[PDB]
């Protein structure tokens, strides 16, 4: 069959992009067979499906003795656009190179007899965090909300700081951040990323991309992706954790609401005691509403319009890990 | 194609001296066209209001013509877009009003929103500080342009509850 | 490189004389009467290869002598793996045994007045740092720092210092020339008149240049051949790398040791002599160090441009490389630079892939078939390559390629199966397919040839994880990626007890039943084992760490490096009480929350280690002063990505790694 030349092509440009990224000094990837991964995904159409996106569909799967998360890629949405096919291999090898942190959704292999590399990962036990929370049919408590806060933050500052070249992926949604049995935030799909070259932290974005609501209005308005680009799009990614409300939110009249539109006027008006996802008011929240107020002032301060006044992700990680001091 | 657009004449790379006070007449011709283009019907939102669609004729007639989740955003690729075409996605009439306000802010001034900081970041501070344009000599003493400048200021308000409208923007201009 | 090849020839004979399985003949007594005259030749051949300089008449003869030393070792190779009636080569040697000395009648007077090194072994990290030219009162102190470098480069007996002024004043104090002539002058440092000899040898070649780019171009061709010839053959093969690529030593050290530029007889076999000759060659400052680990082992290294074109035109005047011109020694395939198809020739000592840290030599299916067209191709390492066909059925013609001793098929993707053309090869002195993430089966034909030195299947997940009886081989010195197997399957640790020669080994552990209960005590009697490495990459069940904990290493160690270890505690054998003389320690990405107190155990026992890495791990909580009072011997601690650790020294132990030197 033509799965063999599929392997010979995608392994070729996979090895190309991998050795171009990190010198061929990779992680223990391991391949699979279609008789394994198709029986894992149950032929792509089931309840072991997790969640859509533009390029890819997160599934559950199960190889012998062990379940996994699987990521496919939609071939019908990629195969005609060359920026997409040069982007997707940056995605998978950047996640492969990035698996060396204990906070990214770590990689276990990639399966290449497909047209596009339907790749396995490890198995976080809960599902994808949706634009509210845990997607398996059930709520999730408060301590894990701040835990996935700083475990988004240190992962994304591993995206910004850890290398000679710095890379942005310009959409930290709360749709991406997965969730295991030990309640850690194994952030995934480094999949809308630019790799900007050394020294300068300010490159002109050749397209302009990603997840309306989470745009960072300066990257919206100037069309250059920068060192601060995620600082906005993390901040309301914090606030989707806090209010439990989507970015494309309506109240009875045609979605004229982002959370950043609500909060910065609701601060001086409502005195911040209405932004805490009121179905989590059955939580007691005795003194740790103060850290709620601190992190939402933090979120609006890292979502403002003068980006020179924004903190950088190292500072937001340090501050929202040092607001742990309620314990 | 008759002549090209406004940045094909104004921004024609730091050249082509524009005119006297008919750039406001070009802008009100654009509004006169757009109002029956998109408001004389039940509802049409123009979706694409940017200076690369405002073309010019022999008499400088700004007759506008030729104009779902999408990840690569393209609508309002620069400061033409609205602060709640950042968070919403729905194209309302405030987006076309706000892009009309920023092209009016262009035509009184002559500066785009690029970066070496944008047009909103410098318009609403520098206010009388109506000495903003420096290319023309007859730009200052017309003094209906301070009324149009305050119209752009009231048109570039962020909230969608105290908006102008494309019909009643002709009233403050004429 | 005439002096360079006579030593590998006579040392090859010194190895192969003791077989004595072929003694009733004529062509085996003549070897002693082949090396006796070469022991006479190498008394003067060194100065002959620099009286070579500015004289054409030795390029007429001793170049052909050099090219037939390869012939002489090659017919000896033919007699080694003949296993039959190889009686036709008794007069092939006699065709030149009566003919070398007719080229020595022209060598009657040009002297008119040892295959190993002594100064190769201690390394001295000489890299201390218009700024090019310096004053003679500023050049000379740094030249003493580079040159002497044993007493931290001081001036003890002043008889050596006026001559210490007179070389460096000729080169006017431009930096890398005084670096080269300091790196040479590490070695002898004995007496005055040897420096009078090399001082005139530096003075004569500056009498006819009158150009600073021609005053430094040869300012070290004398320091190219006033060094022992086994490393003179070793510097010249890294000409085969482009202009500023950064050369990894796990390619070129294996290229040296494969086709034989490194000699050993005295027990210390393979990598302990390879990095020995590398560290010696970097004492002479021909090669500078680019990158360190935590442990101070070296990884990649670069050259300078004005010395790499020196070794290029030494190769041009040596019939060695740049194969634009067919009489060259061994090919260097670089990135899309050999569309000419350098043809099949018998000369062809080997090949090496070379890339500029970020590219891939796209290379077609035809020139791998041109690789296997050769006969004597003793290195064959095509590293950063892609292919339009699998390497199995295109390297399936190595059955016609018997005397191979090196192949590092690392980072090369169409490698789904090591080929079954690998039974009837018998030396194959190293092999490794490191970081190659697609190896569905590693063939059990490699349990037959009993001499392989490296076996890295490291960081490669997809594998059936070995053939069965790996303890049947004895000469494994480095075995990265062991991966013990299941019960009625593959290999075990209980048979790698049978090894004793290992120094650096690796093994990845996934389930609990790769290790086994009575197999847990399989690493005690490894005698010269030096650095066990571990990548416990997966644990779906907790059964791995429940009984991993009594896998004791050899007490002698140098670099313990376990890099995942999904257990939440320490492995509870990592102690001074259970491994005394370990030097280097590294913990990469895992989830070990705290450690047992038997990690420290400091009632009388301390670590006696020197370096530490705690890299990228979201689990720890230790203290810095506890680590001082527990680890009294430290140079650096490279810890970069570990939070809940901010009681430590460097400025963000969660985010950016200050390596924390000790003052």
């Amino acid at each position: 069959d033509k799965a063999k030349r599929w392997f010979l092509d995608n392994g070729s440009i996979f090895l190309r992009e991998l050795v171009a990224d990190c010198n061929g000094k990779s992680i223990p990837i391991r391949s699979f067979s279609p008789e394994q991964i198709l029986k894992a995904t149950n032929n792509f159409d089931s309840s072991c499906f997790v969640s859509q996106d533009v390029y890819y569909k997160w599934y559950r799967g199960e190889i012998e003795d062990r379940s996994y998360m699987i990521k496919r890629f939609s071939e019908d949405e990629i195969t005609g656009k060359r920026h997409r096919v040069k982007e997707v291999y940056n995605d998978i090898v950047l996640s492969a190179r990035m698996s060396n942190h204990s906070n990214f959704l770590q990689l276990l292999g990639c399966c290449l007899e497909f047209p596009f590399p339907v790749l396995v990962f490890e198995f976080a036990e809960h599902g994808a965090m949706n634009q509210r929370g845990g997607v398996i049919v059930n709520l999730l408590p408060w301590s894990v909300r701040l835990k996935i806060g700083k475990e988004i933050a240190n992962a994304v500052t591993y995206l910004h700081t850890a290398f000679p070249k710095i890379i942005i992926h310009r959409d930290v949604k709360p749709m991406h951040v997965f969730l295991d049995k030990n309640w850690t935030a194994k952030l995934s799909d480094l999949s809308f990323s630019i790799s900007l070259p050394e020294g300068k932290s300010r490159i002109e974005a050749e397209w302009v991309l990603g997840t309306f609501g989470y745009i960072d209005p300066l990257y919206h308005k100037t069309c250059f992706v920068t060192e601060y680009t995620d600082v906005y799009s993390f901040g309301i990614c914090l606030l989707v954790i806090i209010t439990g409300k989507p970015a494309i939110m309506t109240i009875s009249d045609g979605d004229l609401q982002g959370i950043l539109s609500l909060v910065r006027e609701l601060c001086e008006n409502g005195k911040l005691d209405e932004v805490i996802d009121p179905r989590l008011m059955k939580d007691i929240t005795s003194g740790q509403r103060l850290q709620v107020e601190a992190c939402v002032v933090l979120a609006l301060r890292c979502c403002k319009e003068r980006d020179e006044d924004r903190p950088k992700m190292i500072q937001v990680a340090k501050e929202l890990k040092q607001i742990e001091a309620s314990l | 194609m008759p002549k090209g657009s406004l940045e094909n004449h104004l921004f024609r790379r730091g050249a082509q001296p524009l005119t006297w006070a008919i750039r406001m007449k070009v802008a009100v011709g654009a509004a006169k066209g757009l109002t029956f283009l998109h408001e004389a019907k039940s509802q049409v939102i123009y979706r694409d209001f940017k200076a690369a669609n405002i073309l010019l004729d022999a008499d400088f007639n700004a007759k506008l013509s030729d104009f779902t989740h999408v990840s690569t955003k393209v609508i309002g690729t620069h400061g033409y877009a609205a602060p709640e075409y950042v968070a919403t996605g729905r194209l309302t009439a405030k987006s076309d009003v706000y892009s009309f306000g920023v092209v009016l802010l262009e035509l009184i001034s002559g500066r785009r929103a690029m970066d070496n900081y944008s047009l909103v970041d410098w318009a609403t501070p520098y206010l009388l500080f109506r000495i903003m344009d420096t290319k023309l000599g007859g730009q200052y003493p017309q003094k209906g342009a301070f009324t149009a400048a305050n119209l752009a200021l009231q048109c570039l308000n962020p909230d969608a509850k105290l908006r102008p409208k494309m019909s009643e923007v002709l009233v403050t201009l004429e | 490189m005439v002096d360079a090849v006579v030593t590998v020839f006579l040392e090859k004979t010194l190895n192969i004389l003791e077989e004595k399985g072929r003694t009733v003949s004529d062509y085996r007594k003549q070897l002693e009467d082949l090396q006796s005259e070469l022991k006479y030749m190498q008394s003067f051949l060194k100065d002959a290869e620099r009286q070579k300089r500015t004289n054409e008449t030795l390029r007429t003869l001793v170049a052909d002598l050099r090219e037939l030393v390869y012939e002489a070792e090659d017919i000896l190779v033919d007699c080694q793996l003949a296993d039959g009636d190889d009686g036709n080569e008794q007069r092939s040697s006699n065709a030149w045994l009566s003919r070398l000395h007719p080229a020595r009648v022209p060598l009657q007077y040009k002297k008119s007045k040892n295959g190993t090194d002594r100064w190769s072994s201690p390394v001295y990290d000489h890299t201390q740092v218009r700024p090019e030219l310096l004053s003679p009162d500023n050049s000379w102190l740094l030249f003493c720092n580079v040159a002497f470098a044993a007493n931290d480069g001081t001036c003890e007996r002043p008889e050596l210092e006026d001559v210490g002024k007179e070389i460096v004043t000729k080169c006017k104090g431009l930096p890398l020339t005084i670096k080269a002539v300091g790196g040479l002058l590490l070695c002898k440092d004995h007496v005055y008149h040897e420096w009078r000899r090399i001082a005139e040898h530096f003075q004569d070649e500056l009498r006819g240049n009158t150009s600073e780019t021609d005053n430094v171009m040869s300012s070290l061709q004398l320091s190219y051949d006033e060094l022992p010839s086994h490393l003179k053959s070793c510097i010249l093969t890294l000409s085969l790398y482009p202009e500023d690529c950064v050369i990894p030593k796990q390619q070129l050290v294996h290229g040296w040791i494969g086709e034989g530029f490194v000699m050993w007889r005295n027990g210390r076999s393979a990598t302990e002599s390879g990095e020995d000759c590398f560290s010696g060659l970097t004492n002479r400052c021909l090669i500078e160090v680019v990158d360190k680990t935590y442990s101070g082992t070296i990884i990649t290294c670069k050259i300078h441009d004005m010395v790499r074109d020196l070794v290029i035109d030494i190769a041009k005047k040596d019939s060695f490389s740049n194969p634009e011109g067919l009489n060259c020694r061994h090919l260097g395939i670089s990135g899309n630079f050999d569309e000419k198809q350098i043809k099949v020739n018998h000369k062809l000592r080997g090949v090496v892939s070379t890339t500029k840290t970020g590219e891939v030599n796209k290379l077609n299916s035809d020139l791998a078939k041109k690789f296997t067209d050769c006969k004597y191709l003793r290195v064959l390492d095509i590293s950063k390559s892609i292919f339009d066909a699998p390497l199995s059925e295109i390297l399936d013609e190595i059955a016609s390629l018997q005397h191979l001793a090196c192949l590092s098929l690392s980072n090369t993707h169409p490698l789904i199966q090591f080929p079954r053309s690998m039974e009837d090869l018998h030396n194959l002195q190293i092999l490794d397919a490191s970081y190659c993430q697609n190896l569905k089966q590693l063939q059990p034909c490699i349990v037959l040839f009993k001499k392989l030195l490296v076996l890295d299947m490291t960081n490669c997940g997809s594998l059936e994880c070995f053939p069965k009886g790996i303890g049947s081989l004895v000469k494994l010195e480095v075995l990265l990626g062991f991966k013990p197997a299941r019960s009625n399957n593959g290999c075990k640790l209980s048979e790698v007890k049978n090894l004793t020669n290992l120094r650096k080994l690796g093994l990845s552990l996934t389930r609990g039943d790769q290790i086994e209960e009575e197999e847990l005590d399989s690493l005690i009697n490894l005698s010269k084992l030096m650095s066990i490495s571990i990548n416990c990459y997966d644990s779906y069940g907790d059964d791995l760490i429940t009984k991993i904990d009594a896998l004791t290493p050899p007490h002698q160690l140098h670099e313990l490096s376990l890099q995942f270890y999904p257990g939440k505690s320490s492995p509870s054998w990592l102690s001074p009480h259970k491994l005394p003389m370990l030097r280097y320690m590294s913990i990469c990405s895992g989830n070990l929350v705290k450690m047992q107190e038997p990690f420290w155990g400091n009632e009388n026992t301390h670590w006696r280690i020197e370096g530490l890495m705690l890299s990228s791990l979201s689990d720890l909580d230790m203290d810095w002063e506890v680590l001082q009072q527990s680890m009294p011997y430290l140079r650096t601690v490279t810890a970069n990505w570990c939070p809940e650790l901010e009681s430590f020294a460097i400025e963000d132990v969660g985010f950016r790694g200050g390596v924390w030197m000790k003052t």
